[PDB]
């Protein structure tokens, strides 16, 4: 038979499963909604473990569970009484024999041992992946500090002293590959002549390595803590959300630099070659799966600035218009082509980050916090894990580093790159559709000639690596 | 066979302005969605016995890329401009948010409406005069919505179509 | 995008959690932090094929011996590890394959064996002492070494491959 639990009046955690209190999807089942006493039952529950749950639960509880209340919850859940002894154990110990105590040993095996184990699984997913919640309250770090150092008894012994070992370490707080990256490429800018670094100086190939390690980096720094809750969008978003919000002026700033290098280029001929540049930069990108700079020079062609000079898109080699107008076809209807080529490539990747933002914040906006049912109000965990499936999605492809090496003059270069100067954003992208206007004027006002302004030659090196011995 | 209307949702960021497509395609009687299912922002309706196909376009929750706003803009036909009518400073971008439909299109004369939305119940510091004094000075349909009863949802998308259709 | 359930399981210590940190994440962690349970993902092209493999990270301390049947039933594939540098984590291998093929009742489990710590010089199980327990299982035997990479793509590789045709 099963095995009998302890009352609930004295342990809240053995409560009967019914429909008012949790709520299961139509071999583990899915919780639907439930109270959080049963949501942490089940988080830690005797028969299985959903390895998943614990990230889910980890990374979306406070949304419903402040973290003090969450620890106190643990720590309940993991003082489990012992059941007394039984009828054949009485009879043993009356008779002065040692009782086979079958029942309790079973208990300990079964029940106590897997759910103590899995609380401890939670602590430790906490402090490793989650320690934002200690960072931000000192009180609930020694809370959990004393709980996990006054854990006894030898069954949990080598995880206490494990977790003991890592929140310090996690206090106070190396890429390995078989291949070599590629040789860096150079092309008019010399290596340590950072003076003379512009767009059509350094080499295509390396400005597009340099920019997918740079977008790579602010991608891979992004936390869920940043994301849950849509902070990002909220009053106190430069708090929350730094990293998310640095990466995505990154994006801005290098849409509006390739725009920038465009507009000012008001020789005809010349402007042709800076487009070209860029699309050959495309090219890179795509060749490295950094869609994120893939879309930031789309971006760049389809802003109103850059869309309307035909001129200068007509002299365009027709390979280089089919690159980028297959690109423009990763967006198009709601991103369908580039959703699929993001889930058939071999990482390394640098995702859009775009996508996520909406799926996540639709996703908190369209659902209910909770589920009335029975007249008992349900915690809606379905929206929770829908939230956890988006935050995971993007963490998996946080952890593939590029195999490409940094140049740390290059990468200076497109951090500091600042096109909007000290301008506000509305003076500053009018002056680049005025320059547009001035550039190609709207008909059927005649086209002007204008001088060059590059005294370097503007011909390609083009995108395909060179090796030396 | 049936028409196809492309349209855009735009405004300010962090005050419910997604509320107004998720209350259209939803379910309209299960207070529910997943954004991630295809065509969870493709819906056909009958306007004035006419029935088309809805594609919205919302973009919401990528504010902070404005360098995309030009391309995004240009997919669409016409244009729902929301501002939430307790946030000020969301009624105050509503001229540049025109202002740059109109160039991304090449067009004085866009389709759209204004649509001030109800988010919560924190005060409201539009009144609806000083919506439609806006709304009129650019010839426009002004529209009302509340982010939690429906509410002016229909009313908003529908008219947005019939200037579409009136052009 | 097939999706693949690998599971890796061996004795504590030979580095189950080391081999799968260095293919996630090309890290390798120099720490001895024993697993509970940990998940990870990944997307790879192997064979011209996109997949996204889903590991299990299990516990190989005795204590967590008990806790086996509800991740065996599920996995579709098993990383068996043990460390060159320990024999008794290779006499521990043939309790886990046993209890695998009495969990799934099956003697057609996919199945890797894997030495692991092959970077270290300090050898106490003999290759071809690994490679006949292998060929008894109708396995193949690929030796890692966390710490260099050597061996890790192969080993998780060829258990999808074992996946596949199975
Ligand atoms: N030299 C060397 N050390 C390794 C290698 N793999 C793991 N180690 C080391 O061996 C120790 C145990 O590794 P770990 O991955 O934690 O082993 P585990 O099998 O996951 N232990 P558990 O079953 O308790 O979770 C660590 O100190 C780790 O650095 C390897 O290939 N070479
Ligand atoms: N929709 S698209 O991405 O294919 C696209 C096509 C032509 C463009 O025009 C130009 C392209 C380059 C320079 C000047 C003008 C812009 C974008
Ligand atoms: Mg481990
Ligand atoms: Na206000």
């Amino acid at each position: 038979g099963q095995m009998r639990l302890p009352s609930a009046d004295v342990y809240r955690f053995a409560e009967p499963d019914s429909e008012e209190n949790i709520i299961f999807e139509e071999g583990i089942p899915i919780i639907k909604a439930g109270t959080v006493i049963k949501l942490i039952e089940r988080l830690t529950y005797h028969m299985y473990a959903d390895p998943n749950f614990v990230r889910t639960f980890l990374t979306t509880y406070r949304s419903f569970c402040k973290p003090q209340e969450l620890l106190s919850l643990i720590i309940e859940r993991f003082e489990i009484p012992e059941p007394e002894p039984t009828e054949a154990d009485r009879i043993a110990i009356e008779n002065g024999d040692q009782p086979l105590s079958a029942e309790l040993k079973r208990f300990r095996k079964e029940y106590i041992q897997p759910v103590q184990l899995r609380v401890l699984n939670v602590c430790r997913h906490w402090v490793e992946h989650h320690f934002y919640d200690f960072e931000r309250d000192a009180y609930l770090l020694q809370r959990m500090e004393e709980f996990i150092g006054t854990v006894r008894g030898k069954a949990m012994k080598k995880w206490v002293e494990s977790i003991t070992k890592i929140i310090q370490r996690k206090k106070i707080a190396n890429i390995t590959f078989q291949s070599s990256p590629p040789t860096v490429e150079w092309h008019i800018s010399r290596p340590g002549h950072i003076e003379t670094f512009d767009l059509l100086t350094l080499h295509p190939i390396e400005i597009a390595r340099q920019l997918t390690l740079l977008e790579s980096d602010l991608y891979r720094a992004v936390q869920p803590s940043e994301l849950v809750g849509s902070v990002w969008t909220k009053e106190d978003k430069e708090i929350n959300s730094p990293n998310l919000l640095k990466m995505i002026r990154h994006t801005t700033n290098l849409t509006l630099w390739f725009e920038k290098c465009i507009v000012e280029t008001e020789n005809l001929e010349e402007r042709v070659a800076v487009v070209s540049r860029i699309i050959e930069i495309l090219q890179v990108f795509q060749e490295l799966n950094n869609f994120n700079g893939v879309l930031e020079v789309v971006s760049a062609m389809n802003s109103s600035p850059v869309y309307r000079l035909d001129h200068t898109f007509e002299q365009i080699p027709s390979r280089q218009k089919k690159i980028l107008e297959e690109a423009h076809e990763l967006s198009e209807d709601h991103y369908k082509k580039y959703l699929a080529k993001l889930r058939s490539i071999n990482p390394p990747c640098v995702p859009f980050f775009g996508i996520y933002l909406t799926n996540i914040l639709k996703t908190e906006e369209g659902n209910p916090e909770v589920l009335k049912r029975h007249g008992k109000e349900l915690i809606n965990f379905s929206k929770r894990r829908k939230v956890a499936e988006i935050t995971g999605e993007i963490q998996q492809y946080q952890n593939q580093p590029y195999c490409l090496r940094v140049e740390s003059d290059i990468k200076r270069f497109f951090e500091n790159l600042n096109p909007m100067g000290n301008s506000m954003e509305k003076e500053f992208t009018d002056y680049l559709f005025n320059k547009s206007l001035e550039i190609e004027p709207r008909n059927p006002k005649p086209l002007p000639r204008f001088p060059k302004k590059y005294s370097y030659p503007l011909k390609s090196p083009g995108v395909r690596p060179s090796n030396p011995r | 066979g049936m028409t196809e209307y492309k349209l855009v949702v735009v405004g300010a960021g962090g005050v419910g302005k997604s509320a107004l497509t998720i209350q259209l395609i939803q379910n309209h009687f299960v207070d529910e969605y997943d954004p991630t299912i295809e065509d969870s922002y493709r819906k056909q309706v009958v306007i004035d016995g006419e029935t088309c196909l809805l594609d919205i376009l919302d973009t919401a929750g990528q504010e902070e890329y404005s360098a995309m706003r030009d391309q995004y803009m240009r997919t669409g036909e016409g244009f729902l401009c929301v501002f939430a009518i307790n946030n000020t400073k969301s009624f105050e971008d509503i001229h540049q948010y025109r202002e740059q439909i109109k160039r991304v299109k090449d067009s004085d004369d866009v389709p759209m409406v204004l649509v001030g939305n109800k988010c919560d119940l924190a005060a409201r510091t539009v009144e609806s005069r000083q919506a439609q004094d806006l709304a009129r000075s650019y010839g426009i349909p002004y529209i009302e919505t509340s982010a939690k009863t429906r509410q002016g949802v229909e009313d908003a998308f529908y008219t947005l179509v019939r200037e579409i259709r009136q052009h």
